[PDB]
This record gives C-alpha cells, sequence and structure tokens, in this order.
C-alpha cells in the first residue's frame, strides 16, 4: 500500500515473501536455493 | 454557523490496522 | 475502500443547524 508525504517522500505498508522450495551431483550446487524469508514492516523513502 | 471541510492527511493513514504477532494481535 | 456517494450522504447526517461554510 503506497502513498506520498511532506516533501513528495514515499511512504508504503509492506508484506514480503520470497524464496525456493527446498529440492536435494552439484545440482543444489548450480541452482540459487536462497531459502526462504518473509518481512512485514512499514517504511518512507525520499 | 456550520461547516464541512476536507483535512489531508500526509504522515499517517486514515483507516485502522491490524497486526498480528503470533498470538496478540494489535489493533 | 468506501465511495464517494456513501461518504457524502453519510457526512449530510443528522444536524440540526442552517449557515453553513467549507474549509479546505
Amino acid at each position: 500500500i503506497p502513498r506520498f508525504s511532506s516533501r513528495g517522500q514515499i511512504e508504503m505498508s509492506l508484506t514480503i515473501e520470497d524464496g525456493t522450495g527446498n529440492s536435494q551431483n552439484e545440482n543444489t550446487s548450480v541452482l540459487p536455493e536462497v531459502g526462504r524469508t518473509k518481512i512485514s514492516t512499514i517504511a518512507r523513502v525520499p | 454557523k456550520v461547516n464541512f471541510g476536507v483535512i489531508k492527511l500526509k504522515n499517517t493513514f486514515v483507516s485502522d490496522r491490524t497486526y498480528n504477532m503470533r498470538g496478540e494481535d494489535i489493533v | 475502500i468506501p465511495g464517494v456517494a456513501t461518504v457524502v450522504e453519510r457526512l449530510l447526517n443528522n444536524g440540526k443547524a442552517l449557515s453553513n461554510r467549507q474549509a479546505q
């Protein structure tokens, strides 16, 4: 959910989930396999 | 005698929000 | 997210007076 704020700053409420699903000869060595991460927060950016 | 007005909030959201704390829900 | 019609109609509700003005 984005919106504006003083001096044209952009404030946002964020829910983010991302990542892979575990799937085990160097196959995992080549593929990304970056785990899973979810972050829920709210922040504003100039 | 009466006034109808529009106020433009900047630094906050207007609608009440809900957050989950894995058991202690916060409004 | 409510509509302009609903919001304005609910605004003009339960008021006993006249002589109104507008505020930005």
